[PDB]
């Protein structure tokens, strides 16, 4: 079956991807001026892992 | 001086500070292809920058003409360069057309900084002084040569740089006299580039068995031509194998155990991967002691196997299938018998790696495989370029064969090495039977005009295999005077000769101060004097190309040259 | 075409255009933050070694600039090169 | 023991010899000169290098072989054309 | 002694269970994969056995006949552990060996090798019927009726001389109902032609294989064997006994398929190379230049040899009428034109072929001969060159020097694709579906182009009509062509052509013998193309033009033509039209194939008849 | 052998030594010398092969040492076989 | 269509890896990120951020498996294998499997997937010698494959029960079990009036 769409869940996640992707860019402006880079690497690879689940979800439906 | 051995951590931390970001690629490594030591150095250095997450690009380069082309087109965001295996002996600031005023930033204070660093990882000498003293952008790494050897040149360089009439005549010709003696030294390799990067990994605290194997491979490649250097470094490699090898002994073999032993590694050709007969027949050293090109030399080989008590039918079995009793008795058979033939020097201890159940490879056998991948792994401007593209393409076959996941590509290499050494031998006998080595008083000349599969010898490395075979052969004969040798080979398609100048060397067991390749000056000085067409663009500047009709005029002025 | 026309009937040459235009209308809107035409192989991989398989010189891409010199190798974040891998300029993974 | 190789400096001589031998073999009852008779000049040149016990065919072996093959072709012709053929082939018959 | 065998067995169970490279337990996995498809065997590569524990290889190679049957039981014990639940049967597994030990030339086998594992190679000249050996005898006593059994392993045992518990001196009979048996086959292997010493007849071994190695070969295949060189006490000298090989691993060199009902033995890594190659826009140029690359010119003969290697398509009507799909070609011509060098090439590219000389041949030696078996004293039938070449090409060189009684035996085998026999109370029609490629000279050696074109040719219209393309290969003495050949031939002798043929293969302008043999073998199994309805409109309008042309040429010549056009030659142009569609793996044949098939027929049979 | 092989004119010494008791016929002695040493047999990438042996036809008048030249080569060659006219069959040559 | 054919009704093994990488794993950090009372910070949105900003070298902690593998790719972590990846606990499960033909043992849903990930990425962090762990993971893989082949003799129009089968062992069987039970259902429902 085509299951019913998670309306409020999807609006929430598409906010957090927009806010988090702005945050990763803002933190990359501090690096122009400790200064350890693992949390930047994790915040970026988490958005790739999350954007994949939503793309794979929408492409499926 | 520029970065001494004590201060490689500062040069590395400077790379991290300048060129680490998650935003962009910022680091470029230019590596000379056609150099195994530069390959093993660059493999270690990439595993390091992988672990630090430094985004980087590796570009293999054939020669100086391609160095200018690739440098000319670097994206201006690239702010660190490593030049691995070349450029120490050329003025890089002049050659690349740098003016530091176009590179300087934040000049304030007794201070400078620059938008690019150029770090030179090179083992060749004599160092160009305008790199080692005369530049702030070029940043050489050192084994110790500068502080130990260059103190008179340092002083002469600065007093001449400051001095932009008796009191002047009395001094300007003293200091130019010191530089003029410092140049007018022949070329030599004095260290491995891989042992330099392993001493950097030792400063950072990154050493492990994978980096140690690449250190052993890179350093072993010197043994054929710079034996005097392999023997300095070999004691230091033994200590690191002990330091990193785990506690267990009388250990059970399991698919997961890597063992990197120090054990007998006889000076024979591809022993563990060929027969015991082909091991002797195709060895440079054996051929040199037995005179094994002519059929009385082949009799001396059979007469030796018969006296050792190994049937020819057993000696010719592939070493895996050769019987369990011979393979453990072999240390005793050689320690009894080799002395009769003077082959005693074949007994050697070396590094032997075995992984799981897949059977041992020695560092010697592994570099024979990796070189065979560089050599044969796959309108004259197109005819050169579509050939130099092939030698850049082969670098990635040798690179991928350093990975343990890719043993099938090492096994390609081990088959190709046995195809090459057979062709070298079948050509080397033709030279010695037909008397093609002419004695020209100052040097020995050899010129391959025609022959079977002659189209191999247009790769600079394959010409140097045949060079090292003819050199070992001469260097053991007690009547010949040691003389520089010139080895030339035609390409019938480009219509040039590839010409290589070779240093002789002392017999493999005698134990002197080194001798230096002064063809690198003699070819430049004769080239500057003549109107002939040549290429002087190779990184091993003992090797040149010349159009067919210009060769005899060139050699005619080489014999007159006082520079050899 | 999200990233042979002789074989198609004219209605199919037309339909393929109208459907490529529909795909770009979905990703050009809300839901733009995820590249819907992107890969369905999961991102198990962070940085990758990639070997540049064809010469293409200096090229731009949204995230940065590469000089795609024949048989140079890059170690770079998978998410930057993934479209160049798909176009076949790059090799490995 | 001996198996001689070729230096490839022969190309114009052997090709003109074969072209001449074929062109003069238009005569009706003449010897059947064929590609297996070019190939013969190359076999005979290798046999002379074996007699000198050499691993390489010289241009003197290629001349002796062309002389043997041309002389044996010309001697098979009728007296009515043997003069014309000796006169035509002189650069190859008098080569050794 | 059975403490010692239990340790040898335990040490090989642990080879199967522990041997690993990378993540994968390659012998546990191979056992399970073989159990599911129900072949109870394991192939072991001996480099891995040496890699695990060299003492085991030492034990094995010292006395194979006593250690191989201990590794077979170690395999069965693992096979139970990995495929049956304990505490909730399989036969004895075969061990098959792969090796890279040095090949011993077949004539160098001698007393030094008795009982050793020996690797070698040769041409299979014969295969027997299957025979049954026991692996388990059920047993019962004649007198006291005690019952037991004997497990048998077939290396280097017999019925017991004592009742085991007077009961008598030879007490036991075999209960056949409860016994179990295995297949055994005898081969004969001749040595390879390029390894026979000067002036000797090629030497021969008999050898035996059993279980999953039976039926793995056919006569004419070139094979490498691993086996135990060993001895048997035949009744056929003094203190003397006959050598043979117990075969432990056949390995056919080119994947020549053996006894094979067209089954899908290809692998996806080569099938996807062929399926790209089919779709190359230049494919017919590539295959034409890959035929005999050292032979200059002869371009149409190479184009026709490519058609002959594919054949057309075989058809079977609701009538029951069978249509020939195989193409036959005649190279009739002047001396030294590469006719025999092209036959010696098609013998090597074709996946099955036989080269023969018509002067060295008989009717019986070509088709099938009646032999008399010296033991049964019965007659039996043996296949000649046409039966050996079945499904392939027979190359008949010197076809003009064949006797008139021998040439006629070929007439059935060229059209109806059978060999009928009625001799010594045997009668059969044997199948023999081959292409014939033949080479010949005219009467008077050269073509004598001024003489009548029927007075040059010896052959009757009965045999000439059985050839689909006849090439009259005239040699023409044009000086520009003779220089172009002279330069080419010298480049072969001087060794330049070797490097050029290597460079053209690397350039993709040419393909190797091994690749081409496997491409031909694939096309024969994936395509049998039909004519499109528009291809019939062209082939009909053409063939009636060819007959009008012939009738006019006969009216000038005042006689029946010696080279005919007949309806068997319409089917030749149809069959060529299909061969060109098999090349590119087309499911159908089209107007572009019909244009090239009419062109090749014009350049061969019709320009040969026109003379 | 190595010493004499570098005699200037070794070919013409060896040719003069073919059937040394038969006078003249230096073209036959030359042809016999070439056939008796042979050329080099060739195989090309494994695909193709070329004949290295040299075949010779002594055609001519009676009582001219054609048969004595052949009976000398039977003494001189390593492995040799002699056959004659009506005494030789299709499969006494060849094989049966 | 929008979704490739080989994904239309099932997960790729790489998607089954991606699902398993979302689980918590215990680690020993080799970095102290914890700031003292006497700097960059993680700020994640799919997992608990409060575990990573509080790392202290060599005191164990739990993190999501895809972060443990990303830290272990540098020297910056070591991954503590679960209790069931011990030669004791694997050998109790092998005994359970042999003892109960009728059932699969209570291994966790991800056991093959997690064994394959950690043997490649964390090969040095096992207390037992990894060649005996690989050996027992294979012993378990093979026994469960026999029990699966026994289970397929019962394909049905109504249902099956497959209690402790792993996600990777379900995912290989999915396009066979469901495709055959679908045709058994179509053949059955067709017979009904
Ligand atoms: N076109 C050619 N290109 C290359 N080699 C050729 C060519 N024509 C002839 N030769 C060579 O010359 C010889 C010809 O002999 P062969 O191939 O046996 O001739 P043939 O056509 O069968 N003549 P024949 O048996 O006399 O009717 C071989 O060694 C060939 O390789
Ligand atoms: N040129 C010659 N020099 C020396 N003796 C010769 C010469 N020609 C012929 N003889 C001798 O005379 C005889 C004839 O030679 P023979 O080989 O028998 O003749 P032939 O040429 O084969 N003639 P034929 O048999 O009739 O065809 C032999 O005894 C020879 O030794
Ligand atoms: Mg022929
Ligand atoms: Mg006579
Ligand atoms: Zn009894």
């Amino acid at each position: 079956e085509l299951l019913p769409y998670p309306h409020q869940l999807m609006k929430r996640l598409l906010n957090r991807i927009s806010m988090q992707s702005q945050l990763i860019e803002n933190i990359s402006m501090g690096f122009l001026d400790n200064e350890s880079k693992l949390p930047l690497l994790c915040m970026e690879t988490e958005l790739e892992r999350l954007k994949f689940v939503i793309r794979s979800y929408i492409r499926c439906r | 001086m520029y970065y001494g051995i004590s201060q490689f951590s500062e040069a590395y931390n400077k790379i991290l500070r300048n060129s680490s970001s998650h935003s962009s690629c910022q680091l470029v490594i230019f590596v000379s292809c056609l150099n195994i030591d530069a390959l093993c150095a660059t493999k270690m250095l990439s595993l390091l920058f992988k672990k630090q997450l430094v985004q980087s690009q590796i570009v293999p380069i054939f020669g100086y003409s391609e160095l200018r082309r690739h440098y000319s087109q670097l994206d201006d965001n690239i702010n660190s360069l490593l030049l691995v295996g070349f450029g120490g002996v050329i003025d890089l600031e002049a050659f690349l057309e740098i003016d530091p005023q176009e590179y300087v930033i934040d000049t304030d204070s007794g201070e400078q900084s620059f938008r690019r660093d150029i770090y030179v990882l090179d083992a060749h000498r004599p160092w160009n002084l305008d790199n080692i003293f005369g530049s702030q952008i070029i940043q050489c790494f050192d084994d110790g040569t500068v502080d130990d050897t260059l103190g008179e040149q340092k002083e002469a360089y600065y007093k001449l740089l400051e001095l932009d009439r008796k009191q002047r005549k009395k001094q300007i010709h003293e200091y130019e006299g010191v530089l003029e003696e410092y140049y007018s030294q022949g070329t030599t390799v004095v260290n491995s580039i891989s042992a330099q990067i392993y001493s950097l990994l030792s400063a950072i605290g990154e050493t492990n068995l994978s980096n140690l194997w690449l250190n052993i491979l890179g350093t072993t490649s010197l043994d054929i031509a710079y034996a005097q250097v392999y023997n300095r470094l070999y004691p230091l490699l033994q200590d690191e194998v002990k330091r990193l090898t785990p506690s267990s002994r009388n250990s059970v073999k399991t698919p997961d155990t890597l063992t990197l032993n120090i054990q007998p590694d006889y000076y024979l050709f591809l022993l563990r991967h060929s027969s015991l007969y082909d091991s002797f027949y195709y060895s440079n050293y054996v051929n040199a002691k037995l005179s094994l090109w002519n059929e009385n030399g082949k009799k001396r080989l059979h007469k030796m196997f018969a006296r050792m008590g190994i049937p020819l039918s057993t000696a010719q079995e592939t070493w895996l299938y050769m019987d369990h009793s011979i393979k453990r008795e072999l240390g005793i058979i050689f320690d009894k018998n080799l002395d009769r033939y003077g082959l005693q020097d074949i007994i050697r201890d070396g590094f032997v790696r075995t992984l799981g159940y897949r059977g041992s490879i020695s560092a010697s056998e592994f570099v024979e495989a990796l070189t065979a991948l560089l050599e044969v792994g796959n309108n004259s401007a197109q005819k050169l370029t579509n050939l130099r593209k092939r030698w850049v393409s082969n670098f990635w076959l040798s690179w991928d064969a350093l990975d343990d996941r890719k043993v099938e590509l090492l096994n390609r290499g081990i088959q190709l090495a046995q195809d090459l050494q057979r062709a070298i031998f079948n050509t080397g006998v033709a030279i010695l039977e037909k008397k093609l080595i002419k004695h020209l008083r100052i040097y020995r000349l050899c010129v391959l005009q025609d022959g079977p599969d002659l189209d191999l010898y247009r790769n600079p490395l394959t010409l140097l295999r045949l060079g090292n075979w003819l050199i070992e052969c001469c260097a053991e004969s007690e009547d010949k005077q040691l003389l520089p040798m010139v080895l030339a080979s035609i390409d019938e398609n480009t219509d040039t000769y590839l010409v290589a100048g070779l240093t002789p060397r002392y017999p493999r067991g005698l134990d002197k101060k080194p001798i230096l390749n002064n063809f690198s000056m003699a070819f430049q000085q004769i080239t500057a004097e003549t109107d002939a067409k040549v290429r002087i663009d190779n990184f091993e500047s003992s090797i040149i190309e010349i159009r067919r009709e210009d060769l005899s005029p060139f050699l005619e002025k080489l014999t007159l040259s006082g520079l050899l | 075409n999200g990233l042979d026309t002789n074989n198609l009937s004219h209605q199919e040459q037309e339909y393929l255009k109208e459907y490529c235009d529909l795909i770009t209308d979905l990703k050009s809107g809300d839901l733009v933050d995820i590249d819907l035409s992107g890969s369905l192989v999961p991102p198990s991989d962070v940085f990758i070694d990639v070997r540049v398989l064809k010469d293409a010189g200096e090229i731009q891409t949204e995230y940065g600039v590469f000089n795609l010199i024949k048989d140079s190798q890059f170690f770079v974040r998978q998410s930057d090169v993934e479209r160049l891998i798909q176009q076949g300029y790059l090799q490995k993974i | 023991k001996i198996y001689p190789k070729l230096h490839q400096m022969d190309m114009d001589k052997v090709s003109r010899v074969y072209a001449d031998l074929r062109r003069e073999s238009i005569s009706t009852g003449s010897f059947p000169i064929t590609v297996r008779h070019l190939e013969s000049i190359l076999r005979i040149a290798e046999s002379f290098a074996k007699m000198r016990l050499s691993e390489f065919v010289s241009s003197y072996d290629l001349d002796r072989a062309i002389k043997v093959v041309v002389d044996s072709f010309v001697d098979a012709q009728k007296v009515s054309v043997r003069r014309q053929l000796r006169r035509s082939f002189a650069i190859y018959t008098l080569g050794h | 002694n059975d403490d010692d065998n239990t340790e040898i067995i335990k040490s090989f169970k642990n080879f199967i269970l522990e041997f690993r490279l990378d993540s994968q337990f390659i012998y546990r996995d191979q056992l399970r994969n073989n159990i599911l498809v129900k072949n109870y065997s394991l192939t072991v590569n001996m480099e891995h056995l040496i890699g695990y524990n060299e003492d085991i290889y030492k034990k094995l190679s010292d006395e194979p006949s006593d250690i191989i049957p201990l590794f077979e039981t170690a395999i069965t014990q693992v096979a139970k552990r990995i495929s049956i639940l304990s505490r909730a049967s399989l036969p004895t597994f075969q061990l098959i060996l792969n090796s890279n030990a040095n090949q011993i030339p077949l004539r160098d086998l001698d007393s030094e090798h008795v009982s050793k594992i020996v690797r070698l190679s040769g041409i299979i000249i014969s295969t027997s019927v299957l025979s049954s050996r026991a692996t388990y005898l059920s047993i019962m006593c004649r007198n006291c009726r005690h019952t037991t059994s004997i497990t048998i392993n077939n290396f280097n045992v017999s019925l017991p001389r004592s009742c085991l518990s007077n009961c008598g001196p030879d007490p036991y009979i075999i209960i056949h109902e409860s016994s179990k048996f295995i297949d055994q086959q005898f081969l004969k292997l001749q040595e390879i032609p390029e390894l026979v010493p000067v002036g000797e007849m090629p030497r021969n071994l008999t050898m035996t294989c059993d279980r999953y190695l039976t039926n793995k070969v056919i006569p004419g295949t070139r094979v490498t064997i691993v086996g135990i060189y060993s001895i048997y006490n035949s009744k056929n000298g003094v203190a003397i006994r006959t050598p043979y090989i117990k075969i432990l691993g056949i390995q056919s060199d080119v994947e020549t398929s053996s006894i094979w009902n067209s089954v899908t033995m290809f692998t996806e890594e080569e099938e996807e190379e062929f399926l790209q190659l089919s779709r190359n826009p230049k494919l017919y140029e590539i295959l034409t230049n890959s035929i005999a690359p050292s032979i200059f010119g002869n371009e149409d003969i190479k184009k026709a040899i490519v058609c002959l290697l594919m054949g057309g398509s075989k058809k079977i009507l609701p009538d029951g009428m069978r249509l020939r799909g195989d193409i036959n070609v005649l190279l009739l011509g002047d001396p030294g034109t590469a006719k025999s060098q092209l036959l010696k090439f098609v013998e090597k590219v074709s996946p099955i072929a036989v080269y023969t000389s018509g002067k060295g041949s008989s009717a019986a030696g070509l088709t099938a001969s009646v032999q008399r078996d010296p033991m049964t004293r019965e007659f039996y039938l043996e296949g000649g060159a046409m039966v050996l070449a079945d499904g392939g090409v027979v190359c008949i060189d010197e076809f003009d020097k064949m006797r008139d009684e021998d040439r006629v035996a070929i007439h059935e085998a060229m059209e109806q694709q059978t060999i009928s026999i009625a001799k010594a109370g045997i009668t059969t029609v044997l199948n023999s579906r081959t292409s014939v490629l033949a080479a010949a000279n005219p009467i008077y050696g050269r073509y004598d182009d001024l003489k009548s074109p029927g007075d040059n040719i010896d052959f009757q219209t009965t045999i000439l009509s059985r050839f689909d393309m006849i090439f009259i290969v005239k040699d023409d003495h044009n000086e520009e062509r003779d220089i172009s050949i002279a330069n080419h031939v010298i480049n072969i002798h001087t060794g330049n052509a070797n490097a050029m043929q290597n460079q053209q293969e690397e350039n993709g302008s040419e393909i190797s013998i091994e690749k081409m043999k496997r491409y031909i073998t694939y096309c024969r199994l994936k395509c049998a193309p039909r004519l499109s309805p528009q291809a019939a409109e062209k082939l009909s309008s053409n063939f009636v033009t060819i007959r009008k042309q012939l009738l006019i040429n006969e009216l000038e010549s005042t006689e029946r033509s010696s080279i005919p056009i007949t309806i068997r030659q319409l089917e030749a142009i149809i069959r060529i039209t299909e061969s060109l569609a098999k090349l590119e793996l087309s499911p159908i044949a089209q107007e572009r194939h019909v244009d090239e098939a009419i062109r090749l027929f014009q350049a061969s049979t019709m320009d040969a008849a026109s003379q | 052998f190595r010493k004499i092989s570098r005699d200037r004119g070794i070919i013409d010494k060896i040719i003069s030594s073919m059937a040394p008791s038969i006078y003249g016929h230096r073209d036959i002695k030359t042809a016999v010398a070439c056939s008796l040493f042979g050329g080099v047999p060739k195989n090309v990438n494994g695909k193709h092969s070329i004949r290295g042996d040299i075949n010779v036809l002594l055609l001519g008048d009676p009582g001219t040492a054609k048969s004595q030249i052949l009976k000398y080569v039977e003494k001189t060659a390593h492995r040799a076989v002699f056959a004659t006219g009506q005494g030789a069959s299709a499969v006494g040559l060849t094989a049966s | 269509m929008s979704l490739p054919a080989h994904l239309q009704q099932t997960f790729s093994p790489e998607e089954i890896q991606f699902i398993v990488e979302n689980e918590p794993i215990k680690i020993f950090p080799r970095i102290t990120t914890r700031q003292k009372i006497r700097h960059t910070r993680w700020q994640l949105i799919t997992t608990d951020d409060k575990a990573l900003n509080n790392m202290v070298a060599m005191r164990s902690t739990e993190v999501v498996l895809w972060i443990a593998l990303l830290l272990k790719q540098q020297s910056k972590c070591s991954i503590v294998a679960p209790q069931w990846l011990t030669t004791k606990e694997l050998d109790r499960k092998i005994q359970y499997e042999k003892t109960h033909p009728d059932r699969f043992s209570e291994l966790p849903w991800n056991w093959l997937v997690l064994a394959r990930i950690l043997f490649n990425k964390a090969k040095d962090d096992f207390h037992d010698p990894i060649h005996e762990l690989r050996g027992k993971i294979q012993d378990l893989r093979e026994i469960r494959q026999i029990k699966v082949l026994k289970g397929l003799k019962y394909l049905n129009e109504s249902h099956l029960q497959l209690d402790n089968l792993s996600l990777l062992e379900i995912n290989e069987l999915r396009p066979f079990i469901t495709e055959i039970m679908d045709k058994l259902r179509e053949i059955h429902t067709a017979s009904l009036t």
